[PDB]
């Protein structure tokens, strides 16, 4: 078994149920995850 | 704050420059 | 066009952080005139026993 | 007009971290404002503890 | 004796290491999208599914 996964920012979280139109591609979940604590630019890049 | 960085680079890899050092830093300059 | 207007944003972020230091500074500056309220607490309250007990 | 993207990028991000490192600025001005008037006034009392 | 006791190891460490890349990769995916993306407040988050032979 395999897994995509992407984020396609900008309403904008409905054109994520547009690619569930696309029936033969995939069923285009939402899979919402919370806000987390932001403040930081060089160490933004840092950590990745 | 900071942020401030001097050059020169030659013209035959000025296009391929911009287009690869867009991608390494994930956006976030500004290089004309 | 767009380096002029990318630099009066940073000059205008280095006057917010000296804000801070400017309030840094103030809260400090006030914290060490506050302070003498501690030096009219102890002095009213040794009066009242350096009386009685006088 | 996608340089202008990049642009109003940097824009959100110095000012982000303008609003962070003042913050962080008065959250020293909170806790060190009351440790220094916690630590005088425990000192101010033992100048007059000896003199009472 | 050591089977029953390694085998009830194995079934919570592992799905505990699962939910931990799990996470991993949602803060994997809560970084490059304030980078790739603009950063007024926040991006729109977003995900998707899998799919086979029609990649």
């Amino acid at each position: 078994t395999e897994f995509w996964l992407i984020s396609a920012p900008g309403t904008w979280e409905k054109l994520h149920a547009a690619t569930t139109k696309n029936n033969n591609l995939a069923v285009s979940s939402k899979f919402n995850i919370p806000d987390l604590k932001v403040g930081t630019l060089d160490v933004l890049v840092g950590l990745s | 704050r900071l942020g401030f960085v001097a050059g020169v680079i030659n013209r035959e890899r000025i296009p391929t420059f911009e287009r690869m050092l867009w991608r390494v830093c994930r956006g976030n300059v500004f290089l004309r | 066009q767009g380096i002029q207007q990318l630099l009066q944003a940073e000059k205008r972020a280095a006057e917010k952080v000296a804000d801070a230091r400017k309030r840094k500074a103030r809260r400090l500056k006030q914290a060490k005139e506050e302070a003498q309220m501690e030096v009219d607490q102890y002095r009213r309250e040794r009066e009242q026993e350096f009386q009685s007990k006088q | 007009a996608d340089v202008q993207k990049q642009i109003k990028h940097m824009m959100a991000f110095i000012e982000q971290e303008a609003n962070e490192k003042a913050e962080e600025i008065d959250a020293k001005a909170e806790e060190e404002f009351n440790i220094e008037k916690g630590r005088l006034v425990q000192t101010q009392r033992l100048k007059i503890m000896e003199y009472y | 004796k050591q089977f029953g006791p390694l085998v009830r190891w194995l079934k919570v460490n592992f799905s505990e290491a699962f939910i931990a890349w799990i996470h991993v990769k949602a803060l994997r995916v809560f970084v490059e999208s304030v980078l790739r993306y603009g950063l007024p407040v926040n991006f729109q988050a977003m995900l998707l599914q899998p799919n086979k032979k029609t990649m």
